RNA sequence: UCUCUC
RNA sequence: UCUCUC
RNA sequence: UCUCUC
RNA sequence: UCUCUC
RNA sequence: UCUCUC
RNA sequence: UCUCUC
RNA sequence: UCUCUC
RNA sequence: UCUCUC
RNA sequence: UCUCUC
RNA sequence: UCUCUC
């Protein structure tokens, strides 16, 4: 099933920006 | 900073003057359509008020609306429902202004000037709205592109008339979409890209392929996308091209410019109550829209077997832009956790015209976050078969643990002068997932 | 030299002279402000009394803040923090002071004379501290420029109001922020070099390219900015091609004038211990200024927990525009280890008004260097697509290798004529990296 | 990370004038 | 034809100009070496007096050898080997002379002129005997191209000092081989392309792959070579690219040059014979060189058991540049069967040291043909992922059967106009199979 | 074996300019 | 050849430079360290010498051994055995140098230059050695591949920090091993592949892919590598290809350079010899290591119960990098019958540490040939289902009869200029078998 | 029991380059 | 044919 | 600053 | 098909 | 001031 | 598409 | 994952 | 009459 | 190529 | 003057 | 690398 796979930083907060790697690099 | 700070007064002023527009137009307007206090803090009054004036002001519509007449709506006059409270229950009406009164209405609020800004301003808080309550899948696949990369579609229903701030505010995927609808096109008829329209296309061509360079971040995105620009009548590997840059921009993320665009009955109010956005000033990435929301009542109207949290937090989100954010820094910075898009309890915040008026009810809205913190037009630490193998290569070195925005965190409403940060310490993470 | 040497005199004496006025003018303020020499040698108090000097002589700002009165703020009084030393622990009090008054003593010390060379002497003292202090990462990505080549932008935070000084001091970075900002300005609202104000804009925009053109050094950049400066309306192509130019720089760097503007205390100080500058006269790059800060004692407010050590070094590489100098030259010169920026742990020199003057203290500034040398307004060895391809061969042709100023070098303090340079033997070499 | 990558010689001293060659050089 | 009459009239006359300098050279030369009507006739001696005459006027090489003598060989003599004939058998005698004579007495030739264009043609006239006589598979399959482009090599041998003659005449495949070490240059040692040298490097560069861009016919190589010249520091895909050019040369061939430069033996001959090549003009592709070879005898050293024809075909072959040509029309202008490389039992035309000049003999060559045809620059009827699909797509439609140059034949030698072409009808057809 | 695979054309002759186009197509 | 013997001859003037500075390096080492003639032709102590030069320059090692010491063995001083002969009788003594030390005499011989030319040159020799020595079937099995293509292992034991010199020289067995290495670690940590550490794997994956592509001949194994080349995370079915693609390398040759890297005494005698390969030049192809071989003098150290005439020829077989040739040509070439490893009463040329230096003595090594030869870089005559089928049919159309090379021959001695071949007619022919 | 079973032609010499052609054929 | 390189 | 043909 | 142009 | 078809 | 104007 | 944007 | 290294 | 002449 | 999370 | 200068 499809959805959200990245995420967009509007805040400018000490973060991480989480990704589904697996998912994004599979399509290579 | 610098001995920019005049600089950066003078745009405090000037946005306060828009923001000091929008709240005395929507004043008059309230005057003008005479609602109470209760019906004018309401949302969907605010939006349809938004939507005539945006309507009004459209000039290629209103142009092919007087030359193409529609099915019994004169091309002269603008409007949308108005929600009136009557011996407790509600009432929509349909209401009808002439779109010259709009106008005038819309110029003397702002001293006799258009104002495009103010405009601008209100669609993108439609569109903050939209994105935060839609998903344009159904867009995403007609196109070809993945509907994976849902998270790039910031501002995706902004209107072409929107200017600099509209492609600013608007994502990476937007513009792949654009440039892919321009490319599929000329696909179609190969009378695209020659002649008078020739001219003209190949001229909006160039300056959205410009403006997506701009928006990107990594040198080899920045080169691959000039490569896309540079052929003359692109075709499907230009197509190809541009889905695997909207694709690596899940990765090495674009800078797309976040603002917090508050719907007009919170300035409306602001401006009731005697702030003067002109003396103080304004900043749509700074505390003002948090300190502003804080000190505010906004009501909406809540479908039979709804949740008023669960709308008053897509109201907060589309207030922020905060709808392809983090989920953990979203609910520390509310200071209630966050309820991904599957599990909330609520449809759009638009009521249709085939609704019964009379199972609905109206709640206040929690627009009040525990902390504040800056919006930020960046990406985050983002440090042709060689241009594809480079982004490649970039993308695998990449991992979901790098930390970015090192230093900077959240601020509390009393420091206003954001001295004192606050790193959040770290559940679901994806809004739309 | 040559028979230039009378005319190298006169300017010693004119620049004696202003630097007479200024430290009169800071004993006549201290005089007025009860201030004693411990108070009077805080480099706080002589940033706020040049600060008051400064903003009593802002013609448009004062004009624009009379007709737009702030909330609070009369516009006819300026003012800062002074700190005063009671019963051995500091306290600040601001002061106000009307701008008439500011006027008059300014006037008063410079024997009735305006003397605007004195204040934009004080604006590049302050534009050197901000800049050996502060990163404007921030709007160079507002612009669109790379936050990497921060060592171009020498004199940003100078004032619009500074004449041929500010312009022959400030770099090449500045300038194309100057000219990309007025690009934006231009794409954003077509009305833009259009009409009345078209013809202010289009003369501002061809002083401030044509001296970005004598800022460069070799031909083909001289070229290009003279390409760029000849369209009527510029839009993104320009852009591009400043933001080449500016990174251009980086390797055929540009001409950027260095001067020691040195605070008013020293200045003060010096006259008050009997020092005829109109006599002796004086030189913003000689010997004077070195010589000057060896016998001057200058006292600053130290935060809890930092080290009076690397805030003096911030003071001497701001004294000196040494900000985005060579780390191990700026080392062998003043005979310490000159520590980058990251590794300082003080903060800036002025004092925020959200600040606790009870765990405050004075320490000492060591503004003494184990060397002198000649300040230059000079690059180095620097020996459309056309002329984009020989800049790029000439800057692949450049190696981080050449010996440049081959036979000059450094001098001893004793040695005030410049007979024996010390060529230095040669660890970090970047300030802000 | 960004940083400082040129020098701008204040000093009139025989020097080197340090830049970082290969990442001002891969922006073409 | 055109107007341009007078222009083409001004070339024939600059060009026999040109001859009529070589042919007096070359009787002077003949007179200050003593050598009689048979020996000044001998192809090998033409060829040592050719060698001596281009290695004097060798700038770099003589400034090098100056700088590092070599061993036992002063840096300021020339020579080679003299073939003279006495008593009935051939001897060899290494001849030595100032390199400052040999250039005097090249500028008195030519009225006190330099003239390098007579130089280039030597220079021409030996890379076109070395392409006729040699195979260079070897620097082929150490720059890592095909063996099998041969065809390609045209002009190979020429070196860099040769002007627009020697860019025009020489083919894609060295323009490849070029390219490629480049390439090979700046892989080895990455301190390439940077600097001053990297300034040079990029501009030989830039100019190489340009006039490789002029070379070809076909728009989809014009462009992948553009593509190629773009890239700043061109790595192993360029190569690969270049690679893949070269390959597509063999179908869509290229545009080369080819001109008939004789030995200098024949323009001597022609001098002393009374023909004035300044009034009666020159065209190194007209009927004049074919006129001029069949009024010729030119004797040549034949090695023990070696066959007379065989070499004269080679020789044949070296004037009209006719080394990569098809078999069919050689033979078909020539009126004798031109047997190919591996059927030929001669070797090269220079005589090596290590030979015994006793059993050696000479033969007259039979530099003779039947008809006569005008030389072409032209190719054929020629009419990153997606300019290589589309040149494959543009290989794959193309066939060994297209008929080109249609309705051109070659002439008789009466017929000095070209007035009536004859078209040839049609065994091997590569001579290096 | 290698060998010559294409025909450069120095005379402007009505000609066919052979190739071998198996051999240089096989490349591909 | 052509007009590139310009080109021919600069190459040859700088590897005759290189190897200049390589033997008085050697020259220079030996009067520091007080050897004698006798010991200063011991092999042993020129291994140990060009160990620690390559000891002395190892970046990556140095730094690693200096952030983390070793036990008891300070991460500054280099060292090995040094063999010095007192009152008849051998005696070993651990040496112990500054490794600034040994890069200051590297470089003062070189003329101040770091010349890593020269340490590739020894480190390829060491290879040459190890290879002709030493049978890593154990890395073999322990990646998987068969023990039976120890053919293929041509270079293996070069470190990665040889330039392209070592690619160049190592064989396709060990551009497999390295490729299956990183398959193998891929597989094992998924976390491979992505990140910045990915970005820097896959670079390097891609480079050795390529050249690995480069080494090959026919398309079919060309293509192969192409294919395993593009996937982003190979696995098992790549690994397979690789193996596949080594296994086909045993009768579809790969094109492996071959070079005779003398040991530094060779060089150091014919430096004190006077020799001057600066201005007579080199060619590690050509007769001229040959030549030298015949001319020196190098002396070996023999352990009780062995053969000295097994030691010269490992050495000899060493030098030429013969360990993989047949064994027909290499005892023709040499003269004397070239015995298999097996049947070789010799172990390594380096002595170990526990071993007794007073029943150990001294044999002269016999490195002379009767005839020689010019080593080359080819194959021989060599002339994802889909490419499988093709290599095996183009493997089974193969036979161990068909001649290559055809028309070349080996030279005398004598013939410097490869004037005569003798083709050799034609016992076991594997070294290792 | 292994061993090498091909040549690798360092010198350019004629010759018949010997492979074992029944022990590398019967791996397929 | 893995006497060490997981 | 180690060592070992399989 | 690299008998020398690293 | 050299030489060699593959 | 250079049958001549380097 | 295209519930409409050919 | 403000403030902040990135 | 600005080691001082703003 | 319309509407819809996937 | 844009913690604010649309
Ligand atoms: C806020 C700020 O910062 C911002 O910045 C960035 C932006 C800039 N701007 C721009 O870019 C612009 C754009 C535009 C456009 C256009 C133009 C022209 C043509 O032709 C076309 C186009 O398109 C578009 C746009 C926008 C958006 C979109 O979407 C599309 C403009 C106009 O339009 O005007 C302006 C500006
Ligand atoms: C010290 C000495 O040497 C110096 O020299 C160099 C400098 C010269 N000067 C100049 O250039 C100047 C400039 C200016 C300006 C202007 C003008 C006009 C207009 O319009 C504009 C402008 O702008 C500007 C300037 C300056 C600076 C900046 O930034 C900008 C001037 C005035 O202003 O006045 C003067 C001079
Ligand atoms: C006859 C006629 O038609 C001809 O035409 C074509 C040709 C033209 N020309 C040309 O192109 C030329 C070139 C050249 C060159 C160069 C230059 C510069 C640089 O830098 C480099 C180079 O390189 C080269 C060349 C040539 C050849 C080769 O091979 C290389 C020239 C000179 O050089 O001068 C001239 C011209
Ligand atoms: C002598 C001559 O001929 C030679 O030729 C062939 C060779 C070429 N070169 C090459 O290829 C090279 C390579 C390399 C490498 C690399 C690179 C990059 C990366 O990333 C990686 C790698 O790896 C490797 C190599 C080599 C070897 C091995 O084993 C591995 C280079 C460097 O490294 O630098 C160079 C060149």
């Amino acid at each position: 099933s499809s959805g959200q796979i990245s995420i967009q930083p509007t805040f400018s907060v000490q973060r991480n920006l989480p990704f589904d790697r697996p998912t994004i690099m599979a399509a290579f | 900073t610098d001995g920019e700070r005049q600089n950066a007064t003078e745009i405090r002023a000037s946005v306060g003057k828009m923001i000091d527009g929008i709240g005395r137009f929507y004043i008059q307007m309230c005057t003008e359509l005479k609602l109470s206090d209760y019906e004018g803090r309401l949302i969907q009054n605010s939006l349809t008020i938004e939507r005539m004036v945006l309507s009004a002001f459209d000039e290629r519509r209103n142009k092919y609306l007087e030359e193409h007449p529609s099915a019994g709506k004169d091309p002269k006059k603008t409007g949308g429902p108005i929600y009136r409270r009557v011996d407790g229950k509600w009432r929509r009406e349909l209401i009808l202004y002439d779109k010259e009164e709009i106008r005038r209405i819309w110029r003397q609020a702002n001293n006799g000037d258009d104002a495009t800004a103010g405009l601008t301003h209100m669609m993108i808080w439609h569109s903050n709205l939209n994105d935060a309550t839609y998903q344009r899948t159904r867009a995403l696949v007609r196109t070809g592109m993945d509907p994976r990369m849902c998270s790039l579609m910031q501002g995706s229903t902004l209107p072409r008339r929107s200017g600099a701030a509209g492609a600013a505010v608007k994502g990476v995927g937007t513009m792949v979409m654009e440039l892919i609808r321009m490319i599929k096109r000329g696909i179609n008829d190969r009378n695209f890209w020659r002649g008078e329209n020739g001219r003209r296309t190949r001229i909006a061509y160039e300056r959205m392929c410009n403006i997506l360079k701009g928006k990107f971040q990594t040198a080899a995105q920045r080169t691959m996308v000039d490569q896309v620009r540079e052929s003359r009548n692109p075709g499907n590997a230009e197509f190809e091209d541009l889905i695997f840059l909207a694709r690596s921009a899940l990765i090495l993320r674009g800078s797309v410019a976040h603002k917090s665009c508050l719907p007009a009955c919170v300035y409306g109010s602001a401006v009731a109550s005697g702030y003067d956005f002109e003396r103080e000033g304004y900043s749509l990435v700074g505390i003002d829209p948090f300190r502003l929301l804080q000190n505010s009542q906004v009501y909406s109207l809540i479908r039979p077997n709804e949740n008023p949290a669960h709308k008053s937090q897509l109201v907060w989100m589309a207030c922020h832009s905060a709808a392809f954010e983090d989920l953990r820094v979203s609910s520390f910075i509310r200071g209630t956790k966050v309820v991904p898009r599957g599990k909330l309890s609520t449809r759009g915040v638009q009521i249709a015209s085939n609704e019964n008026m009379e199972t609905m009810e109206s709640s206040t809205l929690e627009l009040r976050s525990r902390y504040w913190a800056i919006r930020t037009r960046s990406g985050g630490n983002t440090n042709t078969s060689d241009m594809r193998t480079e982004i490649i290569r970039l993308m695998e070195s990449a991992r979901p643990e790098d930390v970015s925005f090192q230093g900077r965190g959240v601020f509390e409403l009393s420091d206003e002068k954001a001295t004192s940060p606050i790193v959040p310490s770290f559940e679901g993470s994806y809004f739309f997932g």
